[PDB]
RNA sequence: GGGUGACGGGGAAUCAGGGUUCGAUUCCGGAGAGGGAGCCUGAGAAACGGCUACCACAUCCAAGGAAGGCAGCAGGCGCGCAAAUUACCCACUCCCGACCCGGGGAGGUAGUGACGAAAAAUAACAAUACAGGACUCUUUCGAGGCCCUGUAAUUGGAAUGAGUCCACUUUAAAUCCUUUAACGAGGAUCCAUUGGAGGGCAAGUCUGGUGCCAGCAGCCGCGGUAAUUCCAGCUCCAAUAGCGU
């Protein structure tokens, strides 16, 4: 069983050392891996240039298209398929237009009917997407 | 596969209603006042299996 | 580098399980009782209450005569006092342990402007204290969460520049004989 | 008439050539006192005119009937213009300053580095 | 030996007892002034708001030459999810000088600032019409009112700051607060918001629309013509100058 005795600190200490890297959890935040594959560079939020508007169709049990967009990010380079939330809301997102990404909720992992969606779109064009759903502002033109 | 046509299908065909008129609502510690006084004070009846603060038949 | 503080801190914590039910119903009759602004009133107190009693507590697993806690519980005590929670003759710290909420809220302004008769229900009290009608001693204390001193209760009364407590009356009641003596005289 | 007056922390400054005390104003029912009216009763209350009085640094107290704030006496305007700051002479007008305006100053004496001895020049500049 | 999303520490955040994580960041210590190197002066420097080279960037040239270093303070570009005014002053705190007198983007003062923290308004009272229930009275119905709670009529005047604004104070000069005159409330006004309302989890088996679509849904799920889960209206709930992601 346990080390236990007086003078073992080094052993006991050692051995947890080793056994917390199967600790996904931490073994994730301590290698770098998921830092590398993060679209957003270990950031809560990435600008990036929507190239084009993409259907994705949900899981089985739940018969919807999705409606995401197709993003290409601007520090990193890499793309992305956002989500584009709420009702009717990607008629907003017209082609080439410079939205903000969030993640969804989840840290990697997709969500709910979406697969391979870890992202979704936060503003277009700087003026927030929750902000023209409710009839508040509206594009620039 | 699958389009993206339908897109606002639900949010564009639905009725448009206004939304009222009624009262500048009271706000702060007189709101709080009015929601300690209808729990505790104003009704406080014989009971006919449980209660419901927003009940409909 | 400056001058400048930095010194602060947060006055409450939030509660752990915020929909308890029985919690939420308890402090609403909390805010009835006395009336309050809002929650985060009664959780101040509620923190307030929980640091004594975590000071209490620690001076109980010391040693009794051990200089440390004979001094600081002696001063907590004194302290309680002072503001009329506490009694003389209680005062031995095992006390503190058995004390709650309510008392607190009790030696408030709003409660002892509302208590010396003066206001005319608790809501009425609360706004007296912020319109600067009442005055604590000689200053015209705005603020109702002002714990008032046990010495310092007998004190309370209205403001001497004032409508209630005696001065020049309010703008309406001038406005009202202004009508009077050239509108309708 | 009905302000009443007070002076709290009394000392006698021997080696700044000055009395120097806390003025402490009632006033209940007016709008804090102006420093001309403060400083000629404190003349009459200590018989040494208003000219050789400087008061300065009142903050009224909430509710106001009370206003709080340090003031002293001079022996002579000879000595309270030597330990005296110039800002709080300048206060009523008996040492007034310059109006260079600190900026043109500095832009002044970077040009001048610029050029060696020409006294001339150096007067110049700008 | 390699790595470090590594300047060290004081400390910070969570926390029962243990811990876990963070510490570029106002105090102390270090290191550096685009990169490397070399040195003069000097008590003290391998100085960079000192010089000499090279590299890399760049500026005038009459093309022979000459000058350059914001990881000071403002400010720009750029990078980006991500960050303030080319403001006023040496009055305080200190420093420097030959100096009681000069200088200080050290420093202070405003401006921007929902990083965060404290306090804290958005109504209070009255009789009315009433609508109810501990008491007294009454077989019940009804009544006497110390007690009271909801909705109305704003019915009633009273109280008030937000605000507008003389004046003082403040201050280096101002501002701001404070003090204070004069104006300044019937809510149609001086309008509280953000998220919810199947479960977890506080709160509608309400009504209208759509019909596995549009969409919601952290998870379980809801949607295929009676949707408690979608879009709406109504009501309700939570926190409240905040609350969501
Ligand atoms: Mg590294
Ligand atoms: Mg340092
Ligand atoms: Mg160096
Ligand atoms: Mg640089
Ligand atoms: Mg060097
Ligand atoms: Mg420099
Ligand atoms: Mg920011
Ligand atoms: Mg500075
Ligand atoms: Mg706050
Ligand atoms: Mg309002
Ligand atoms: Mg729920």
């Amino acid at each position: 069983g346990k080390c236990r005795g007086l003078r073992t600190a080094r052993k006991l200490r050692s051995h947890r050392r080793d056994q917390k890297w199967h600790d996904k959890q931490y073994k994730k935040a301590h290698l770098g891996t998921a830092l590398k594959a993060n679209p957003f560079g270990g950031a809560s939020h990435a600008k990036g240039i929507v190239l084009e508007k993409v259907g994705v169709e949900a899981k089985q049990p739940n018969s919807a298209i999705r409606k995401c967009v197709r993003v290409q990010l601007i520090k990193n380079g890499k793309k992305i398929t956002a989500f584009v939330p709420n009702d009717g809301c990607l008629n907003f997102i017209e082609e080439n237009d410079e939205v903000l990404v969030a993640g969804f909720g989840r840290k990697g992992h997709a969500v709910g009917d979406i697969p391979g969606v870890r992202f979704k779109v936060v503003k277009v064009a700087n003026v927030s997407l929750l902000a023209l759903y409710k009839g508040k502002k509206e594009r620039p033109r | 596969h699958g389009s993206l046509a339908r897109v606002g299908k639900v949010r564009g065909q639905t009725l448009k209603v206004a939304k009222q008129e009624k009262k500048k609502k009271r706000t702060g510690r007189a709101k709080r006042r009015m929601q300690y006084n209808r729990r505790f004070v104003n009704v406080v009846p014989t009971f006919g299996k449980k209660k419901g603060p927003n009940a409909n038949s | 580098p400056v001058a400048r503080s930095w010194v602060c801190r947060k006055t409450y914590v939030t509660p752990r399980r915020p929909f308890e039910k029985s919690r939420l119903d308890q402090e609403l009759k909390l805010i009835g009782e006395y009336g309050l602004r809002n929650k985060r009133e009664v959780w101040r107190v509620k923190f307030t209450l929980a640091k004594i009693r975590k000071a209490a507590r620690e001076l109980l697993t010391l040693d009794e005569k051990d200089p440390r806690r004979l001094f600081e519980g002696n001063a907590l005590l004194r302290r309680l006092v002072r503001i009329g929670v506490l009694d003389e003759g209680k005062m031995k710290l095992d006390y503190i342990l058995g004390l709650k909420i309510e008392d607190f809220l009790e030696r408030r302004l709003q409660t002892q402007v509302f208590k010396l008769g003066l206001a005319k229900s608790i809501h009425h009290a609360r706004v007296l204290i912020r319109q600067r009608h009442i005055r604590v001693r000689k200053q015209v204390v705005n603020i109702p969460s002002f714990i008032v001193r046990l010495d310092s209760q007998k004190h309370i009364d209205f403001s001497l520049r004032s409508p209630y407590g005696g001065g020049r009356p309010g703008r309406v009641k001038r406005k009202n004989a202004k009508k009077g003596q050239g509108g309708a005289g | 008439d009905t302000v009443t007056i007070r002076t709290r922390k009394f000392m006698t400054n021997r080696l700044l050539q000055r009395k120097q005390m806390v003025i402490d104003v009632l006033h209940p029912g007016k709008a804090t006192v102006p420093k001309t009216e403060i400083r000629e009763k404190l003349a009459k209350m200590y018989k040494t005119t208003p000219d050789v009085i400087f008061v300065f640094g009142f903050r009224t107290h909430f509710g106001g009937g009370k206003t709080t704030g340090f003031g002293m006496i001079y022996d002579s305007l000879d000595y309270a213009k030597k330990n005296e700051p110039k800002h709080r002479l300048a206060r009523h007008g008996l040492y007034e300053k310059k109006k260079t305006s600190r900026k043109q100053r500095k832009e002044r004496k970077n040009r001048m580095k610029k050029v060696r001895g020409t006294a001339k020049a150096n007067v110049g500049a700008g």
